[PDB]
């Protein structure tokens, strides 16, 4: 019911962004979390799924940030570390609640996290 | 719990489906398998202290059972061929390596 | 294992619109439809390609035939239209529709 993300992260390209998806309102251990990227004005793009009980981080290979999805079971917070940042990674990163069984629905999500990857500082 | 490697699914309903009852599963067993161990038992699953002795009887079970595959199978009923890569990650020679630069 | 949507559909209130999700080669009978309001998290309209999560308008329906999965809206309201997505199921990367911005005329 509640997924709250760490705010916008502005980096230089090649640097690292890690983004927190904080669960509340449901059971973290009973749901995988999908991680969904929307490039600004572009389509929905799914970077990986994670498991609460395990290192269940699948990764889509369309782009590569050396990403690893870490879930903090005490705080129910899945992280997405997106490294090797590129100006195209600039986007709104959604985390999406996934089923734990091999059925894949994202009913409820984070609020999205804009990351501006540029040599242009804020 | 210490396995480092894969679990990967895909639908074989597009292929493995028929009527194929050769596909089978262990519906019941008296413990968990040891790491990477298999249980081959066709032995009688013995519910009561009454020995079944290789024939069927009251609560005499063959523990392994089969999945009937119905060519109308849906997403819940579709078989998934699933694969798992065993490896120790490190501490042993490169057998599967990385494509070196 | 990549799916295709029509980038745009323009319809009028009460008229029926159908937005297609066209996946390459094999398809999976599950699919997930999403209405993204501008600058807002897409929300799942259709689950399994045949069902609505609770509270979603009865005008929101989905289906599939062959390799296509439809996002079908009957009797639109000018409040309704938005950017629409379909999500591939299984086959590794959940490959989300390119998106379809729905317009409703008659304003």
């Amino acid at each position: 019911v509640q997924l709250v993300q760490s705010g916008a992260e502005v980096k230089k390209p090649g640097a690292t962004v890690k983004i927190s998806c904080k669960v509340s309102g449901y059971s973290f251990s009973n749901y995988y979390i999908h991680w969904v990227k929307q490039a600004p004005g572009k389509s929905l793009e799914w970077i990986g799924y994670i498991d609460p009980f395990n290192g269940g981080t699948s990764d889509n290979l369309k782009f590569k940030g050396a990403a690893t999805l870490t879930a903090d079971t005490s705080t129910d917070t899945a992280y997405m570390e997106l490294s090797s940042l590129r100006s195209e990674d600039t986007a709104v990163y959604y985390c999406a609640r996934s089923e734990y069984d091999p059925y894949y629905v994202m009913d409820y999500w984070g609020q999205g996290t804009t990351v501006t990857v540029s040599s242009a500082s804020t | 719990d210490d396995f480092t490697g894969c679990v990967i699914a895909w639908n074989s309903n597009n292929l493995d489906s028929k009527g194929n009852y050769n596909y089978l599963y262990r519906l019941f067993r008296k413990s968990n398998l040891k790491p990477f161990e298999r249980d081959i038992s066709t032995e009688i699953y013995q519910a009561g202290s009454t020995p079944c002795n290789g024939v069927e009887g009251f609560n005499c079970y063959f523990p392994l059972q089969s999945y009937g595959f119905q060519p109308t199978n849906g997403v819940g009923y579709q078989p998934y061929r699933v694969v798992v890569l065993s490896f120790e990650l490190l501490h042993a020679p490169a057998t599967v390596c990385g494509p070196k630069k | 294992i990549v799916l295709t949507q029509s980038p745009f559909q323009s319809v009028s209130p009460k008229e029926k619109v159908t937005i297609t999700c066209r996946a390459s080669q094999s398809i999976s009978s599950n699919l997930h439809w999403y209405q993204q309001k501008p600058d807002q998290s897409p929300k799942l309209l259709i689950k399994y390609a045949s069902q609505s999560i609770s509270g979603i308008p009865s005008r929101f329906s989905g289906s599939g035939s062959g390799t296509d999965f439809t996002l079908t809206i009957n009797s639109l309201e000018a409040e309704d239209f938005g950017i629409y997505f379909c999500q591939q199921t299984n086959f590794w990367p959940y490959i989300f529709g390119q998106g379809t911005k729905l317009e409703i005329l008659k304003r």
